[PDB]
């Protein structure tokens, strides 16, 4: 209907906005994860080279 | 089980399922009638008997091997797909992953009892197994080797008049493509399928599927086949070097893809067109500029660029897509301090209608280049013009002479050194009315602004 | 060139005028940026409503994707106008009457 | 027809739009993953140059 149709449209709208925002937050988290993983792996690799 | 869930919105998969699944027929009398060991059929029957929601799941494991070397295609497909879904239904055996895991021998053995029989048989035997090679975490890298060097399924995909087949085959192909390290291996087999990937879009090019004058072009949701195809073409968007070469072979169809941005009303379709063509661009790989050069050479998209620019579609992803697109394609467009390339052309002896040939945005003042040798740099072009009558070069040679004299009104003396007006009127007396038009333009503008 | 082109420059004039008009039809319409199905309404007669609520499909038979249309039944406060007929033969009479 | 048909059309189109937003967000998150990987790559490459 419409008395609840408008509410359903609002819920679909907030669903879309929330999912895209969560995706962008995951994007920034991917950037920070790149930083952290680079740090971890390169520390391990430095240990590797020094032991070698 | 967070594994693959495929094509739920579709129905052709559902029809090729229900054709043998909805049959609530006896699955026990088979072995008793000289088909198999009898307990196997008893449990094939118990499949549906235990199908009632029971909130077990550990009394059907061994049956995988049993249907391996069967010799009567009557008692695997159905229960095969039934157990496949039972797995898919995330309610039975949600931890079947480990049993699948410790040794996939019971799985990789399935090849010879999978993707066999007729195309419908190939599907009904292959979809189930491939749904299970989606085992979260790593996935078998070895079965794919045999699944690809094979040729019967590919023969199934070779047909053009059937769409369900290629649709579903490459659809599951892209679903599994979630493992980025498989597009690589299949690359060498590119020439076998990528042309197939391109034929559908080439048909879509001038075929106006949206205009329903095309009776039954695809099922009401069938057009989504193109959507899935471009989905796959995007799934290969994290290895540029892969895109680097195959272009040299089929650049033309990739180019004329340009139309899809404006043609399709569907946002998805134009979106994927533009996104794919762009993401081909990357600082990652080499020669990542000449591609757009040839783009301008043949297509001349900039009209289309701004045309689509004026009509955005309220999609942020698309906003950034097109913004990049425009800037990346336009900033180089002024890569023309063309003394070097004009000299290269001069020594090349070949001329052609080109923005490199024609761009006044610099010629506002460039007679400095003309000043290298008594303005004779173009006199060589003039004498070649006299030598032959090749339309492109013949026209372009005198095309910009009018512009160049427009750049210096003082150049009347070099003009009279030219004194080609008789040649110009002759060009108004040769074929290809367009070049006659250009020659008239040159002579008229020249004389007029010598005596404006 | 003029001889050749005018023949259909006229046609382009007609076409651009029509495309214009359909813009303006859209331009007294609604638009929102984030939601993707518009809010709309119609002012066609209940008298001929059946044929057009059928031709929803015929129109969508020329573009069918997912929606024959969307039309939800609800009537708010308003004064419907009045309509009259002449059958192209009593034109003078009813024309003078209305004017 | 009936208001049920149009209501179902509204809801199915909403579901389709939500799927579109989900899949596009997934494309962007995967792009985040690629930027992740390449950034980590160049960082580790400079680190490897120095270490070598």
């Amino acid at each position: 209907s419409q008395k609840n149709g408008i509410a359903t449209l609002l819920q679909a709208e907030k669903e879309a906005h929330e999912i895209v925002s969560k995706a962008r937050k995951y994007r920034q988290d991917k950037l920070k994860q790149a930083k952290t993983d680079a740090a971890k792996e390169i520390d391990s690799y430095k240990i590797q080279k020094d032991k070698e | 089980m967070g594994a693959t869930k495929i094509l739920m919105d579709s129905t052709h998969f559902n029809e090729i399922r229900s054709i043998i699944r909805s049959r609530s027929v006896a699955w026990d009398a088979l072995a008793r009638s000289e088909e198999l060991s009898e307990i196997d059929a008893s449990t094939a029957k118990a499949l549906e008997s235990i199908l009632v929601k029971k909130n077990n799941g550990k009394t059907l494991i061994p049956l995988i091997h049993l249907l391996s070397t069967s010799d009567n295609e009557d008692c695997k497909k159905s229960v095969q797909n039934l157990i496949a879904e039972l797995l898919s239904s995330d309610k039975y055996g949600d931890d079947t992953v480990k049993f699948f895991q410790e040794d996939p021998k019971q799985l990789e053995q399935l090849f010879d009892v999978s993707l066999k029989g007729d195309f419908q048989t190939v599907l009904i035997s292959g979809f189930n197994v491939v749904s299970l090679l989606v085992q979260n975490g790593l996935h078998n890298v070895k079965l794919v080797e045999k699944l690809l060097k094979n040729n019967n399924l590919i023969n199934i995909l070779q047909n053009i008049e059937q769409m369900d087949t290629c649709y579903v085959c490459i659809r599951l192909l892209q679903e599994l493509a979630v493992i980025p390290e498989y597009r690589d291996v299949i690359w060498l087999h590119e020439k076998k399928f990528m042309p197939t990937l391109f034929k559908i879009l080439q048909r879509a090019t001038d075929s106006q599927l949206a205009t329903r004058i095309v009776a039954t072009n695809s099922n009401h949701l069938g057009i989504q086949l193109q959507y899935h195809s471009l989905l796959l073409i995007w799934l290969l968007t994290f290895n540029p070097v892969f895109a680097n070469e195959l272009v040299q072979k089929y650049l033309s169809d990739f180019l004329d893809l340009l139309k899809l941005v404006k043609i399709t009303i569907k946002e998805k379709v134009s979106r994927l067109c533009i996104s794919i063509i762009l993401q081909c661009c990357s600082t990652r790989v080499k020669q990542h500029k000449k591609v757009i050069k040839q783009l301008l050479l043949l297509g001349n998209a900039l009209p289309t660029v701004q045309s689509l620019s004026e009509r955005k579609y309220s999609d942020e992803e698309l906003r950034q897509d097109i913004s990049n697109l425009k800037e990346i394609l336009e900033n180089e467009y002024q890569e023309l301090t063309s003394f070097d390339e004009y000299s290269s052309e001069l020594k090349s002896g070949r001329l052609e209608w080109s923005p490199v040939h024609k761009s006044e945005k610099f010629w506002r003042e460039n007679a400095v280049r003309l000043n290298e040798k008594n303005y004779e740099l173009l006199k060589i072009l003039t004498k070649l013009l006299e030598v032959s009558d090749d339309p492109q070069v013949l026209a372009v040679a005198a095309h910009d002479v009018g512009e160049y004299v427009r750049h210096y009104p003082r150049g009347k003396r070099v003009i009279e050194q030219l004194g080609g007006k008789q040649l110009v009127m002759n060009h108004m007396h040769h074929e290809d009315q367009q070049v006659r038009y250009n020659a008239l333009l040159a002579v008229q503008k020249l004389m007029v602004h010598n005596w404006e | 060139e003029l001889y050749a082109i005018a023949k259909e420059l006229d046609s382009w004039f007609q076409d651009v005028t029509r495309e214009k008009a359909i813009f303006e039809i859209l331009n007294k319409s609604n638009y929102d940026t984030n939601r993707k199905i518009l809010i709309a309404e119609g002012w066609i007669p209940r008298d001929e409503l059946a044929t057009l609520q059928a031709r929803l499909g015929e129109m969508i038979a020329r573009l069918g994707i997912d929606v024959p249309s969307i039309i939800q039944v609800l009537d708010t406060n308003h004064t419907p106008p009045t309509f009259h007929r002449t059958n192209k033969f009593t034109a003078g009479f009813q024309s003078i009457c209305d004017c | 027809l009936t208001p049920n048909q149009v209501n179902d059309e509204l809801n199915k189109m909403q579901a389709f739009i939500r799927k579109e937003a989900e899949e596009k967000a997934k494309e962007i998150q995967l792009k985040a993953d690629q930027e992740y990987e390449i950034e980590k790559t160049n960082i580790v490459r400079n680190e490897t140059n120095n270490i070598d």
